[PDB]
């Protein structure tokens, strides 16, 4: 159920020069290159080993594709302040997502949709051949890629290059990608108590966390924070819970998590 | 002082990713000439002139061909800075960015001298006007029918269409059309 | 044109132990415009060899950051994130507890 | 591998 995804965003800075533009790509939960437009030498830099010995041949082509789509974007911010009627001294932003899903190997499905300062713009439907735009202004936008044939383009990416590109990434890093780390797990007591279960260290970032007390599920008073990035590629998670000093022991938490060969239980 | 003057080589239609050279010249000897851009982004070029040959000049370079590029363009002469009139407008325009529209002689793309001929150019594309070159422009099965009047000396002929809120942002040219005066 | 409010989460990468090396993270997701300044704070003031993550964004198109320094953590020396955006009247600083 | 498209 592997997936590439890239994420490309253009701000505009009227009177401070021309607009910034970074991009980022991942494979699964995993960052592998970026490319930001105000470093001192503008290039895509990789960001995961197994991007990192792919010759410079291949980086070049990528980095003139991340400065002509900063070329692109700079032309339509100036396009949409027009459709918008907008004046020339406010700030604006662009926003760009594009992906493919993999399931029986193939392609499960692809993305490829836009946003302008925050909301939804136009987007490429789950056929890969029509549009949805959100406006009148993004009809214009409709108008002119159906012109273009621009639909064809997008489809023949995502059904091709998106999918072996996929495939080769995989394979080439499949000692980290394709094999998952299990959580580092230990609970915790905090003075009627707190009972906290922990999750440290894992990869990927899905995981349920879930308190009980003989057998039942204790959802009703459980605090939980979202999932956080540690800083090396992993994840961190913990769930809570009020008890009555004294039935400590009566409580249980359970971790569910790919990389376990069954579910965990935990007592204080 | 005196305006310059201002032509494109090899012309003002300019395809996608390829290079137009502006050139401003005069009999005045300008020590520098400058290019300005009207348009979605505006700018302003300098060159230093040339005087070789029995005219005084200076060739711009445009291009790669994109769609900043497009606009209005007029040169100027400067004595020095402290500069002459500005020269007659000349629009250069980007084409090959849209799929080509359909050209048809209403009358037969053969025709007898005095026979009153039109031209006709459609697309299912949503464009809002077509230009015609032998340079017309007329207002949209989107379609603009072009009447030549009676048929005097015929020639080769182009269709492009475009959008109202990008009037310098052209389509591809269509299947040329030749007609021939018997 | 939207905007939206930045979520702030404070924690340390390894579990805290006075006297060992470690880092320190402030995490800032949900928010719109991307523009956006956060401080890391050692008893109240700047840190400055800070770096952080690069710009990304999720489903409902809101952005995503974090930042990071290395650190030692002892006792009686207090840490805490302080962030500014636009959708905030006033800065707000939330404290370092090496318990959540 | 990233891709490039038209202008909105």
């Amino acid at each position: 159920s592997h997936s590439m995804r890239y994420f490309s965003t253009s701000v505009s800075r009227p009177g401070r020069g021309e607009p910034r533009f970074i991009a980022v790509g991942y494979v699964d939960d995993t960052q592998f290159v970026r490319f930001d437009s105000d470093a001192a030498s503008p290039r895509g830099e990789p960001r995961a080993p197994w991007v990192e010995q792919e010759g410079p041949e291949y980086w070049d082509r990528e980095t003139q594709k991340y400065k002509r789509q900063a070329q692109t974007d700079r032309v339509s911010l100036r396009n949409l302040r027009g459709y918008y009627n907008q004046s020339e001294a406010g700030s604006h932003t662009l926003q760009w997502m594009f992906g493919c899903d993999l399931g029986d190997g193939r392609l499960l499905r692809g993305y490829d949709q836009s946003a302008y300062d925050g909301k939804d713009y136009i987007a490429l439907n789950e056929d890969l051949r029509s549009w949805t735009a959100a406006d009148t202004a993004a009809q214009i936008t409709q108008r002119k890629w159906e012109a273009a044939r621009e639909a064809e383009q997008r489809r023949a990416y995502l059904e091709g290059t998106c999918v072996e590109w996929l495939r080769r990434y995989l394979e080439n890093g499949k000692e980290t990608l394709q094999r998952a780390e299990h959580p580092k797990t230990h609970v915790t007591h905090h003075p009627e108590a707190t009972l906290r279960c922990w999750a440290l260290g894992f990869y990927p970032a899905e995981i349920t966390l879930t308190w009980q007390w003989d057998g039942e599920d204790q959802t009703q008073d459980t605090e939980l924070v979202e999932t956080r990035p540690a800083g090396d590629g992993t994840f961190q998670k913990w769930a809570a819970v009020v008890v009555p000093s004294g039935e400590e022991q009566r409580y249980t938490c359970h971790v569910q998590h790919e990389g376990l060969p069954e579910p965990l239980t935990l007592r204080w | 002082h005196r305006k310059p003057s201002l032509l494109a080589h090899p012309g003002r239609l300019v395809k996608s990713e390829e290079t137009v050279i502006l050139q401003c010249w005069s009999d005045v000897r300008f020590e520098h000439f400058l290019l300005h851009r009207e348009g979605k982004f505006k700018d302003t070029l300098h060159l230093i002139g040339e005087h070789h040959d029995g005219v005084s000049k200076a060739n711009f370079s445009i291009g790669p061909m994109m769609q900043d590029l497009a606009g209005t363009y007029r040169c100027y002469g400067s004595v020095t800075y402290q500069l002459s009139a500005p020269s007659d407008p000349l629009d250069i325009v980007i084409t090959g960015l849209y799929e080509k529209p359909s050209l048809s002689a209403q009358p037969g793309p053969t025709v007898l001298a005095g026979e009153s001929v039109t031209l006709s150019c459609s697309s299912r594309s949503s464009y809002d006007m077509y230009h015609l070159s032998l340079e017309c422009r007329f207002s949209a099965t989107f379609q603009a029918d072009f009447p030549l009047g009676p048929a005097t000396h015929g020639g080769t002929y182009r269709c492009f269409g475009s959008f109202r809120d990008s009037p310098y942002e052209w389509s591809n040219s269509s299947d040329p059309l030749l007609v021939s005066v018997i | 044109m939207i905007q939206r409010t930045p979520k702030i989460q404070v924690y340390s990468r390894h579990p805290a132990e006075n006297g060992k090396s470690n880092f320190l993270n402030c995490y800032v997701s949900g928010f719109h415009p991307s523009d956006i300044e956060v401080d890391l704070l050692k008893n109240g003031e700047r840190i400055e060899k800070v770096e952080h993550s690069d710009l990304s964004f999720s489903k409902d198109w809101s952005f995503y950051l974090l930042y990071y320094t290395e650190f030692t953590p002892t006792e009686k020396d207090e840490y805490a994130c302080r962030v500014n955006h636009v959708t905030l009247s006033q800065p707000k600083i939330v404290k370092w507890d090496r318990d959540m | 591998l990233y891709n490039t498209v038209a202008t909105l």
